DNA sequence: ATAATGGGAGCCTCTGATGCAG
DNA sequence: CCGCATCAGAGCCCAAAAT
């Protein structure tokens, strides 16, 4: 068991599901200069659209392991739970997917690129905004965790 | 009021609010004597409370007394009481304790589940007293203060020391922990094997129950003493008697990683 | 009457357990009005006081378990079946 | 006798007097040249105890035979040093003072 | 003002040692040394006295202390008790 | 494991007895110097030392042993307690 | 932990907290919900 | 070896003088260098011109110098003193009353130097300030969280400067105005400045209902002076509404140019928003004797246009890069130095209303004390003021570009939540967002980027290239975040046909969002990607390939890489570990050409064009801050000519110039018999053999002798009661020799103090009687190797009192000084890690004989779990290691540029190239296909990796592309199942060691109050057992182990003294008793005035102090 | 509420 | 120990419980 | 009688702790 570049198998698949994507994506833009859909609709669908070639995509790479390459290590790993779970499989090999805005409202356009592939300096810096803001949740979630246990146990401690 | 490492002087806080306290008590008994109009009279009186307050909780009403030339409150009585740095949350339902050490921690495939390895020199010192007496009962010094003497000196330390050391600690339990400490099984009980060098061991199958990686993570060691506490340890705290999670009842020391891989 | 735990425990009949939580003047400043004895029932305040908590090889149930090897209990129990 | 019981009460100014062993009566700590504590200060030996282990102040009766006595010189009980860990003092006021607990 | 009370006259003379080379040490454009202090301060005065005299003047420091950015830290922490065995 | 723990578990209606059980006869050893023990000499605990086989110090070792035997009674109020002291200082001395 | 029987004297309400504490790490309503409630 | 570089990007400019944030911010405070006339108001000059003239009498300011330094930077680090230049003021005494003038140039004491490289040395340690964000003065204006349609209009100044204002409007329709948390209606402070009901009906009124809502008559009732002394007695109730007293209060507060400061920037940006331009830095003005108003008419113009929904009115987001702005070390100490002025201006004011109003000059005036004390006040104790991080060249490099929005005049660590730890679109190009610590700082402190400059407003500035039309010029602007918004900017890697514009297409930003352009709308383009990132990050190659939270890890362990003895640099790099050598100053390099006379272990002479022959010594084997020998080797030979601005010397951590944090090492990534257990590392014993991973080390020993009451203490070679043994490696006077082994015992330096009134108890008197010795009169105090430390002794330093140079601290006669020094092979327990944020403990050390090998006999080095990278999604490590085995078998090193990289077909030429090597040798040599071989690609073939049917040459190299290799289990003999990848990576030696880590304590030192032992190894502490470790043991019921914990091990004194002698005497531990710590709560609670009592079961008392507290 | 302002 | 001297300087965020207020 | 507001209380553990 050894982990290579190689090993991280973009899936036939993956341009195919691309194509479709950027044909249903142009269809919803012409539905909004030409005032079928407001702005609100407009983003909604697009983030829909994204959602499904993600989930696609992602049992596509599954698929291709277990049919053609059975004993590919992340999938051995992933799938006997010694390492790794679908949506880390699916960003090495597949694409990173939707990224969040400082906000919380998520970005229309996601990141295509898988780690394999190599991310641009642009789809790195939108992604960067997640990482933060997932390190700053887990930062004061550990506080108010520790301070909810110490009330937990002087309630229940006699 | 005690005197440093320097022959300089270093002092608590409250020397300081009492000094307040008596001036102002000592000053307002001579305005009295001296028969003062009743304005100086009261301003000494409310200062003397406010000295009174300041000693007793310090900030509570009004502005904090503080030292000059420096903006920190003076520690009073209720300070010293409550809070997380308080006389209950940091001496009393928790101390800093005798007979413990630390480590950076390592992976020891070969243990089996109820073994850790623990570096000799660490096991030496958390067992002083133990191998003195060990020392004195075979014959490596001829009394108790010739064997601490000759410990103290690396160089003077000869080799069967170590083999007397491994006599005492036969059929013992140690203690390890690694904080935080989230559930009880942050402690668990492991007969020590001695090892050369600076890292302790520990068994692959409790990393989860810790939460321990090799990525840097240390961990403490306490010695249970008396023959009850060590029963305690042995029966209840080892690591082999605790395979089930307390909270959901499932497997806690189980395959994981490598283990499965292999498998 | 539903109280959240912060609330509870503040008002459980030990002071000893609730100065030692949290609001510590208040909470001992009542307990001292009321002249309040704290019977030790929890673990907190034998924590505190440095005591065998009443709970594990501590608890009443186990702790005053005895035990005798039979070459003695026999032995002792010989002598004292007489006058 | 064994602790069972821990009571927290109200102290009368009676009672804060029937703990302490001495007034002080001054701000003063320690001489500036001998380091020893000033007589009536906040570390007086007369008031808290001596500071070496049945050994009063001035050195009159410096061991334990003598161990309740209260040197005449120097007025140092000879005991233990711990006891500068126990024993309480107090303070006089002209005015009563209200304890903030009870206001704030 | 002192927590270790002084002699008032001591006081006076401190303060005059303190004058003295903070006039010094605004001609000379450097700190004064022990000579020059005592030199300055005329006859009965040597550095050996000038020295004494700043050691009596040192006024203690709080056992609490805070050290570091975090404020969970006192100096009387680190202070070793000498005197029970 | 601790050899046998699940049938001392078995013992006991509380897995606390049992360590107050074991640590009790543990320490009566240790002050009486182990003449007061019901196993028999090829059943005492043995400790391999660089010389050779010694008996087991470890007087918790040996009282989980001996439970295992039978040979011990446990419960409670089956004696006065000073009692058993001066009977066993009489018949295994200090 | 035993799969058995508890036996009489185990600290039960510390488990109890020590059970409940311990995922409160990995809550992403999340923890909020749990505290709130 | 030959460097290889890919990449198609087409830097225009290089990266800037990496610490000119801290250099040119002091020099641009100090302005030494500048004559006194030519200064400019800014810095300290503007510092002196705000305190003067000081009023009675006036004392006005002339101009300052500033000396040269006392000592040089080597001089004061040995002598624990600061370095630093005298300041002297040139002042003017004058008198209003008669016409006299003395003038006369005062010493104000020193002012502390910024060396060449950015830092300070401060008491002899080297120290750095870290710049601070905070936000921008100005007028802002935010939406209203209470009430969704009204605004909020806040006023804030520079730190310090003045009070925060608030412009809320009220529910009852009058805009209020908020002042030191006071509220009253804005409408009585405009009428005292002059204003009439006509100019805000006139002025505003298109407002139909909110002008109209201002408006309140009782407050016209009353000329603007009436209107003054009514509004005063709503702030200071009590104090009397006395004219001049009214007038000075609201000029300070408001107007006075003294008193309040908006900032430089706060003047531009409230001149750029409201579209004013303002005559200075105050809110209003003092002019032919009454109020006249500046900002505050134009903040209510806009919120009140903002309220109906103008054109031209926007809320400000107050995260933008562009009104947040930086403070930097000029900034900070001058913000200090201003606040010791205006304290020696008390001074002065009092002292002229005292000692007759005539026999003063300006020397006896002032006093400097407050001065000096501001000063050395912040460079000592400041939160901005950090210890140097110097552990290798790179850490203190970054420590320098550090940028933290804690410290006085920030967030408190409790004070802050996430809006101000995000990353801002803004932080593009300018703050790296990477870089930043993990845990409870996150996002506070950051790293500057790459290319980032901070203005003179303090405002973080990026470069862009200019494009015209389709033609992209080679012009670079620096811009500022608000001024980048207005344009449209393509990315850096867009195709291009020379100097045009190759795509139909581009991919670029407007207002950081992406969008798709095509080339007539680009107005500017990147620079490059190394600007959007710090330098730290700028250093891990293939990034693109990294997940964000690895990466982060990557680019701070690189600041912990210890220097190592065989330092070198990476393989593969991006191409910046050249240009931090040459800025961070550690690499020695020469001025002019010429050529090289002399080369010495100790020193370097260089003979130039100039004729003059310039010596640069070296310095060899320095202790910095974290202990890792900093020292600098020749590179140079006798007679070699060099040009200008050619490698001397290499410093730590370097090689030939390049950053040398680690090693190259030959890795295999796989699963090794559970010793790779969740991220550990197994190594060759190898490594040890060449000395790989082996770093000096250096720990610094001190000790005084002083007087004391009882006598000297004295350094002596006399030391009562010790053998000879015990002093051989003892000089003459009591000092170790130099070139000493010394182990944990050893004594360091004998010392001697004299023995208390302690002076021998009877017991001590009736033995010493026995053996007939005297009891001495001294004790021994020697200062000893603390328990695990050691080394070889390679310096000593004395020094005493009356010795030239020196005087110590009062009472103080003589300090010692001993410098040991240790070589630290790798061992079990150090930690190591790559740039890509794989971290592990090495936990085996296997002999050569057990490592997995290649075919032709050549052993791994490193053997890393693949079970780190897949849940860890860092990928650049894998591409690390196969380019590194082409370069292994082609003898190459590579640049591949971040993003601009080594792409994977090109990485696949080169491997085929290796192939080459790695086997045909051996077809020549006389070896056919191994059995071995086959029996593997048989199993690779079931895989799918090489194609069924070819020769095993061809599958071999099928597999080499790859990556994988063939490789024979040491133990067996027998293949690996499986091809496996290896290849070499860079790996280092982190700060972390076990030696510096393992303790141990059986009892020590304890607490003075509370009896508990002490903390901390120095100490020889013990481990704190928490509250949440006592609900471990409560939830086993393990009561006798806790108990022991709260007593016989703590505070327990009777306990724990008697637990000890039953240990050494061979009984049991005895059951313990009150511990005292308790006993001090109770005594606690007595000092409260309450009657804390223990009590039997008969609820009689039960005296726990034994009748000692009883009278 | 201020122990100076009271007095003066 | 004796010209006369007359009123001060200074600066986050949550939840919960108690007192003035349309 | 009901809301508002103002005040006072809390906000993870261990190790380092370069003064
Ligand atoms: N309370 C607290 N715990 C911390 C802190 N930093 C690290 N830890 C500990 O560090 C551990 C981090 O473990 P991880 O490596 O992230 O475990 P993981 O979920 O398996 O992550 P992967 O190894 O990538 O799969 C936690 O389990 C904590 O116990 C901290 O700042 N505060
Ligand atoms: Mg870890
Ligand atoms: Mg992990
Ligand atoms: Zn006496």
């Amino acid at each position: 068991i050894t982990i290579g570049i190689d090993d991280a198998v973009i899936p036939e698949e993956k341009k195919q599901y691309l194509e479709e994507a950027d044909r249903k994506l142009l269809q919803i833009e012409q539905a909004y200069e030409m005032g079928f859909l407001t702005d609100r609709e407009r983003y909604d669908q697009i983030l829909q659209l994204w959602t499904e070639t993600t989930e696609k995509v992602t049992q596509a790479v599954f698929k291709n392991f277990e049919e053609n390459y059975p004993f590919n290590p992340l999938y051995v790993m992933a799938q006997s739970g010694a390492r790794g779970n679908p949506q880390q499989i699916r960003q090495l090999c597949g694409l990173r997917g939707l990224m969040q805005k400082p906000s919380g409202e998520t970005f229309e356009v996601p990141v295509r690129s898988s780690f394999r592939e190599g991310l641009t300096v642009l789809e790195y810096f939108i992604s960067s905004h997640g990482a933060r803001k997932g390190g700053a949740d887990t930062a004061l979630r550990t506080a108010d965790s520790g301070y909810l246990t110490r009330k937990l146990v002087d309630v229940t401690h006699e | 009021m005690v005197q440093v490492d320097g022959g300089r002087f270093a002092t608590s806080d409250l020397n300081d609010l009492y000094r307040r306290l008596i001036n102002r008590n000592n000053r307002l008994k001579k305005l009295l004597a001296q028969g003062a109009p009743e304005i100086i009279i009261r301003n000494e009186k409310r200062m003397l409370q406010e000295a009174v307050d300041a000693l007793l909780d310090n900030g509570r009403r009004g502005a904090p007394v503080t030292n000059p030339g420096s903006d920190r409150p003076l520690r009073s009585l209720t300070d010293i009481l409550s809070g997380k740095q308080g006389r209950f949350r940091q001496n009393l339902l928790g101390k800093r304790v005798d007979y413990s050490g630390r480590s950076v921690i390592v992976v020891g495939p070969q243990l089996k589940l109820h073994q850790c390895g623990l570096p000799k020199r660490m096991a030496l010192e958390l067992f002083k007293p133990f191998l003195l007496k060990k020392m004195e009962e075979k014959g490596i010094a001829p009394n108790v203060k010739a064997a601490r003497r000759m410990l103290e000196r690396q160089r003077d330390i000869k080799d069967e020391v170590w083999d007397a050391l491994e006599e005492v600690i036969h059929g013992k339990v140690v203690l390890l922990n690694r904080a935080p400490t989230l559930h009880r099984l942050g402690i668990q009980a492991f007969q020590p094997v001695l090892v050369e060098g600076q890292s302790i061991q520990l068994h692959p199958l409790v990393c989860e129950a810790f939460n321990a990686d090799f990525d840097g993570d240390q961990m403490a060691v306490h010695v249970p003493l008396s023959s009850f506490a060590q029963a305690e340890a042995r029966i209840q705290m080892l690591s082999a008697h605790n395979l089930l999670s307390p909270a959901s009842g499932e497997p806690l020391a189980k395959p994981s990683r490598d283990i499965i891989l292999g498998l | 009457l539903l109280m959240g735990v912060t609330k509870s425990a503040l008002s459980t009949k030990s002071w000893l357990s609730a100065a030692s939580f949290q609001n510590t003047t208040h909470v001992l400043t009542e307990a001292a009005i009321a002249g309040k004895k704290d019977e030790l029932i929890g673990l907190k305040e034998n924590v505190i006081l440095g005591r065998l908590i009443p709970a594990g090889t501590g608890s009443d149930f186990v702790r005053f378990t005895q035990v005798v090897d039979q070459k003695t209990l026999k032995a002792i129990e010989e002598a004292r079946k007489e006058a | 006798k064994e602790v069972r019981k821990v009571r927290i009460a109200l102290a009368s100014p009676e009672k804060i007097r029937s703990w302490s062993y001495g007034e002080v009566e001054k701000p003063e700590t320690i001489n500036y040249r001998t380091l020893k504590p000033e007589r009536d200060g906040l570390f007086d030996e007369r008031i808290f105890g001596p500071i070496k282990d049945y050994e009063c102040a001035c050195g009159k009766y410096k061991r334990q035979r003598f161990e309740g006595k209260v040197c005449e010189r120097c007025g140092v009980e000879v005991t233990k040093s711990i006891v500068r860990r126990y024993r309480m003092g107090h303070i006089e006021l002209a005015t009563p003072a209200a304890h903030i607990w009870f206001v704030k | 003002a002192r927590t270790i009370r002084i002699p008032v006259h001591m006081v006076e003379t401190i303060n005059k040692l303190s004058r003295t080379a903070r006039q010094l040490q605004q001609e000379l454009g450097r700190e004064p040394t022990y000579e020059e202090i005592a030199e300055a301060m005329g006859p009965g005065w040597d550095a050996k006295r000038v020295e004494e005299t700043l050691k009596i003047a040192q006024e203690p420091v709080s056992l609490e202390t805070p050290i570091g950015d975090e404020k969970d830290s006192f100096y009387g922490d680190f202070i070793p008790d000498e005197h029970l065995p | 494991a601790e050899p046998g723990i699940d049938k001392l578990f078995g013992m006991v209606d509380s897995k606390y007895r049992l360590t107050v059980v074991v640590a009790k006869r543990a320490q009566q050893l240790l002050r009486h110097g182990f003449k007061n023990t019901v196993l028999e000499p090829e059943e005492r605990p043995k400790m391999q030392t660089l010389e050779g086989l010694f008996d087991d110090p470890n007087a918790v070792t040996w009282a989980m042993k001996e439970l295992l035997t039978g040979r011990l009674v446990f419960g409670e109020n089956l004696v006065p307690e000073d009692r058993l002291q001066k009977e066993m200082e009489r018949l295994y001395p200090v | 932990s035993m799969a058995r029987p508890v036996s009489i004297g185990e600290a039960v309400g510390i488990v109890a907290a020590q059970s409940i504490g311990e995922p409160g790490t990995q809550l992403t309503q999340g923890l909020p919900r749990v505290i709130e409630l | 070896m030959e460097i290889k570089r890919f990449g198609r990007i087409r830097e225009v400019i290089p990266l800037p003088p990496l610490t000119e944030i801290q250099v040119e911010s002091y020099r641009r405070a100090l302005q030494a260098d500048v004559p006194p006339e030519k200064r400019e108001n800014v810095g300290i000059q503007a510092a002196f011109r705000e305190t003067f003239p000081i009023e009675e009498l006036v004392l006005d300011f002339l101009e300052y110098r500033l000396g040269e330094p006392p000592f040089p930077q080597d001089e004061c680090r040995e002598k624990d003193l600061t370095y630093q230049a005298p300041l002297y003021a040139r002042l003017q005494l004058i008198h209003k009353d008669t016409g006299l003038i003395k003038e006369d140039e005062v010493f104000l004491g020193h002012i502390p130097l910024m060396t060449e490289d950015g830092s300070f040395i401060i008491n002899g340690a080297d120290r750095v300030i870290v710049s601070q964000i905070h936000r921008s003065p100005g007028v802002y204006f935010t939406p209203d969280p209470a009430r969704p349609g009204r605004y909020i209009a806040s006023i804030i100044p520079l730190p310090k400067r003045g009070p925060w204002i608030d412009l809320e409007v009220e529910p009852n329709g009058v805009v209020s105005m908020k002042v030191n948390k006071r509220k009253f209606p804005l409408v009585l402070l405009l009428r005292v400045l002059g204003y009439d009901q006509e100019t805000l009906a006139r002025e505003l009124g298109a407002y139909g209902e909110l002008v109209q809502g201002l408006m309140d008559e009782s407050v016209f009732a009353m000329r603007p002076e009436e209107a003054l002394i009514r509004l005063f007695t709503l702030l200071r109730p009590g104090d009397p509404p006395k004219r001049d007293k009214a007038v000075a209060y609201v000029y300070g507060l408001i107007a006075d140019p003294r008193r309040y400061d908006l900032g430089e920037a706060g003047r531009y940006k409230a001149e750029e928003k409201l579209g004013i331009r303002l005559s200075g830095r105050t809110l209003a003005r003092f002019e032919d004797g009454e109020f006249k108003d500046e900002v505050f008419l134009p903040t209510l113009r806009y919120l009140f246009a903002l309220t109906a929904g103008v054109p031209g009115h926007e809320v400000d987001d107050i995260d933008h890069l562009g009104n947040r702005r930086i403070r930097t070390v000029g900034e900070l100490m001058t913000d200090q130095f201003r606040v010791g002025l205006a304290r020696l201006a008390r001074g002065v004011r009092e002292r002229m209303l005292m000692g007759s109003e005539d026999s003063l000059t300006p020397a006896k005036l002032v006093n400097s004390r407050p001065l000096e004390a501001a000063i050395r006040e912040f460079f000592s104790r400041s939160q901005l003021s950090q210890f140097k991080d110097e552990t290798n060249p790179l850490s203190s490099l970054r420590h320098k570009r550090r940028i933290s929005a804690l410290g006085p005049g920030g967030l408190t660590r409790e004070r802050a939540g996430f809006d101000v730890r995000d990353v801002h679109r803004t932080h593009y190009g300018r703050i790296c967002p990477v870089e930043t610590p993990e845990g409870a700082n996150i996002g506070l402190i950051t790293s500057l980027a790459a290319y980032a400059r901070v203005d003179e407003l303090g405002f973080i500035r990026t470069p862009y290239r200019r494009v015209v039309g389709g033609v992209v010029t080679d012009e670079v602007v620096y811009m500022t975040a608000t001024e980048e918004d207005r344009y449209t900017i393509a990315q850096a890697n867009t195709p291009l046909e020379g100097n045009r514009i190759a795509a139909e297409r581009v991919v670029a930003r407007r207002k950081g969002e992406p969008v798709i352009v095509s080339p007539e709308e680009v107005e500017f383009m990147d620079v490059s990607p190394k600007q959007v990132f710090s330098v730290n990050t700028n250093l891990i190659p293939f990034l693109e390939h990294d997940d964000a939270n690895r990466a982060l890890m990557g680019s701070n362990m690189q600041t912990q890489a210890v220097p190592l003895i065989r330092a070198q640099a990476p393989v593969v790099m991006t191409g910046l570990e050249e240009r931090v050598v040459r800025d961070s100053l550690a690499a020695l390099y020469a001025e002019e050409d010429g050529e090289v006379a002399k080369v010495d272990g100790n020193r370097i002479v260089v003979r130039y064009e100039d004729g003059r022959l310039v010596e640069y010594p070296l310095r060899r084997f320095y202790r910095s801050n974290q202990g890792t020998a900093l020292d600098q080797r020749p590179r140079v030979v006798v007679g070699q000519r060099v040009r200008k601005g050619d490698l001397l010397a290499d410093g730590p951590a370097s090689e030939n110039g390049f950053l040398a944090l680690g090693q190259n090492v030959l890795v295999a990534i796989m699963p090794f018999d559970g010793y790779n257990f969740e991220d550990a590392i197994v190594i060759s014993e190898e490594l040890l053999k060449r000395d790989f991973y082996t770093s000096i080390h250096i720990e610094r020993y001190e000790i005084e002798a002083r007087d004391t009451k009882l006598g000297p203490e004295r350094i002596t070679r006399d030391i009562p009661h010790l053998s000879e043994a015990a002093l051989r490696d003892l000089d003459e006077e009591g000092v170790v020799r130099i070139g000493a082994e010394v182990k944990p015992g050893d004594i360091l330096v004998g010392r001697t103090s004299f023995k208390g009134e302690s002076e021998p108890t009877p017991e001590e008197r009736l033995l010493r009687s026995i053996f007939g010795e005297k009891a001495r009169d001294v004790k021994d105090t020697s200062l000893r190797v603390p328990p695990g430390e050691g080394g070889i002794v390679v310096r000593t330093v004395r020094l005493r009192r009356g010795d030239p140079g020196v005087e110590l601290k009062p009472g103080v006669r003589e300090v010692v000084r001993v410098y040991v020094a240790q070589k630290r092979k790798l061992q079990v327990g150090d930690k190591l890690a790559n740039r890509h944020g794989n971290k592990g403990v090495v936990a085996k050390i296997l002999p050569v004989e057990d490592m997995p090998h290649l075919p032709d006999g050549t052993p791994v080095d490193v053997i890393l779990n693949p079970l780190g990278v897949p849940s860890r999604m860092n990928l650049g490590q894998i591409l690390e290691t196969h380019l590194g085995l082409a370069g292994y078998f082609l003898g190459q090193r590579y640049i591949s540029p971040i993003f601009d990289g080594a792409k994977e077909p090109e990485i696949k030429e080169l491997l085929a190239q290796a192939f080459e090597v790695y086997f045909g040798k051996r077809k020549g040599e006389g070896f056919g296909v191994d059995k071995r071989e086959v029996e593997v690609l048989r199993r690779a073939e079931k895989l799918g990796l090489v194609t069924p049917g070819k020769t095993p040459e061809e599958q071999l190299k099928e597999l080499f592309l790859q990556g994988k290799v063939v490789l024979y289990d040491g133990r067996t003999g027998e293949p690996i199942e499986g091809p496996i990848v290896v290849g070499q990576m860079f790996i280092m030696k982190l700060y972390h060691m076990v030696e510096d880590k393992m303790h141990a304590r059986s009892t020590g030192p304890y607490s003075l109050i509370t009896q508990q032992p002490l903390g901390g190894k120095a100490q020889f502490g013990g481990q704190r057992f928490g509250e949440m470790e006592v609900w471990a043991l409560e939830a086993y019921g393990a009561a006798h182990t806790l108990q022991e914990m709260l007593t016989l091990k703590s505070d327990d004194i009777e306990g724990r003294n008697a637990a000890y002698e039953a240990i050494i005497k061979g009984e049991d531990v005895p059951e313990p008793s009150v511990p005292e710590s308790f006993r001090v709560l109770v005594k606690e609670l007595q000092a409260l005035a309450l009657d804390v009592q223990t009590l039997d079961e008969k609820d009689n008392p039960v005296d726990i102090f034994e009748g000692l507290a009883s009278k | 509420s201020d122990p100076v302002r009271q007095y003066l």
